[PDB]
């Protein structure tokens, strides 16, 4: 059923991903890498990007990201109502996971 | 005594006593004199080195609280060497600095010192800490030195 | 701290959006996001107090293509 | 109408990703290029994602041409004429 | 480098898309573009060769309101 | 004091990585002329260039380096009036937007940085002057007390 302003916000979200990803790669690799967990090879590309290359790839009309968490056992313990820790929590296990090449 | 080797040295000594490293660490890693860093650290931050020794003890890194800590700042680490192509006290530097940015989210105090981050990391490198998968989660957290795998479960899902 | 704040608002912005996706059309949105039913299940009854602190992280919640 | 919206939209935006870049990178380089004011370009760095967005979509040219001299330009793209354009925009105020 | 053809490429899209639109109603582009006639006639009448020599610089060719 | 010798150190390398000749390094720099040398010999291959300083004024009204001047010094000139940044700062982001330019146009860089901060000397000392051009519009490098009403810049009318 999805379109009309259901469009509008996937679109939206595709941008500010990407232009989140290029403000990460371009004030450091590294510490880009880690965050998206991705790999140098496709940071070096998300760096390159031109400003015409995001219009194009914004506006796919299509879910440019997928989720992170995979397993939900550890996300309804991760995010539930006990020691707060569930942030600090989160970062361990994202940390170790595996970049995209 | 390349002129530039001296300049790298100071440059990357300011950047420690910005983290607040301890003099142990500065004389750890770089080339100068113990004299001359003191110099720095008092044109840096109002007085002199704390003169208190380097802790190299193992039972605070087991502590629940400072478990969490470490076990999440070694996670950044882990990444630096392993897939971020950077070893050395710049891998060290670089988690720490990731270490610090998460810690502004909780808001809680920074309990892991860059210098008990440096000893953590030298613990690691001289094969005196463990990394240990927990049998819930998933992930991987600091344990002492060949404690038993297979019956492991991380603070986090269980705390006391 | 500014690279936080917007890292905060782009976790942000893909939980509302795949919680809006779920809940108008779960059999779909799980193809459209590649999620699982469970997972389609936990986002779809999270509070916004949840999807806040969720999304209060230091890294990036979702990865790409 | 219709199809040159697109194209309008399009490169709204595209102008206000390289303006981000610029002043993100450095505010003083970005502002000779861009020939603007350090209280617009200090604007730009701060724009969020979304903002971008709607100012993009106006259905109108948010930018101008920095050009009005017919008899200048006519001159200017007739081989140092690359370097002669740059010296007249310089001095060009904000 | 990579910075120089950023520039370059706004700069050239700005060019077509005014050529595009003087081309098509010169009397209703003025008006969007904010541009003189006797600009407009210039722009229209530009081959691409000269397009690219004119946006291939180290300034942005448009400002801003 | 040692910050204040890091931040000198420092400066001085990014002027040798410019080109700067060994004498622009001792006037913006508080490092020993020796110093200097030994820094200049392990940055580059060879010690410094061991010219002197040029000083003079028949350069910058030549066909060529006119043109690259009046280009740098319209660049420099933005950057001490709007750009809120002044001294050798204001000099080596104008230079860095000047090389910029080159890569466009191909040819060689015909504005060294030793030049180039000579010419902002001169300005500064008012031996040299900005002429507007009455055809195009902008504003050229002339010799100190030239008249106007008669300039044209080097580009309208070689
Ligand atoms: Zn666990
Ligand atoms: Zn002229």
């Amino acid at each position: 059923l999805e379109s009309s302003e259901v469009l509008q916000e996937i679109r939206e979200v595709n941008l500010a991903y990407l232009l989140l990803a290029q403000r990460l790669v371009r004030e450091n690799q590294v510490e880009a890498m880690f965050r998206l967990g991705v790999s140098k090879e496709i940071a070096d590309i998300l760096a390159k990007l031109t400003s015409a290359q995001l219009v194009k790839l914004a506006a796919s009309n299509m879910v440019l990201c997928r989720f992170r968490f995979d397993d939900h056992a550890l996300l309804s313990t991760l995010t539930h109502t006990s020691h707060d820790m569930q942030q600090i929590h989160a970062a361990i296990l994202l940390a170790r996971q595996p970049v995209e090449s | 005594k390349s002129v530039l080797q001296d300049a790298n040295q100071t440059q990357l000594a300011i950047e420690l006593i910005g983290l607040g490293a301890r003099l142990q660490v500065l004389e750890a890693e770089t080339t100068l004199s113990r004299d001359r860093l003191i110099r720095l650290y008092k044109e840096l931050r109002g007085v002199s080195p704390p003169k208190g020794m380097l802790p190299f003890s193992t039972d605070w890194f087991t502590t629940w609280l400072p478990n969490i800590h470490s076990s999440l700042f070694f996670s950044a680490y882990q990444f630096m060497v392993q897939e971020g192509e950077t070893v050395g006290i710049r891998a060290v530097v670089a988690a720490y600095r990731l270490y610090l940015e998460h810690v502004s989210l909780l808001g809680g105090e920074i309990v892991l010192s860059f210098t008990r981050a440096w000893t953590l990391v030298r613990f690691f490198e001289s094969n005196m800490l463990q990394l240990s998968r927990c049998t819930c989660c998933g992930g991987q957290f600091v344990t002492h030195a060949y404690e038993p795998h297979a019956n492991f479960v991380c603070s986090l899902c269980r705390p006391p």
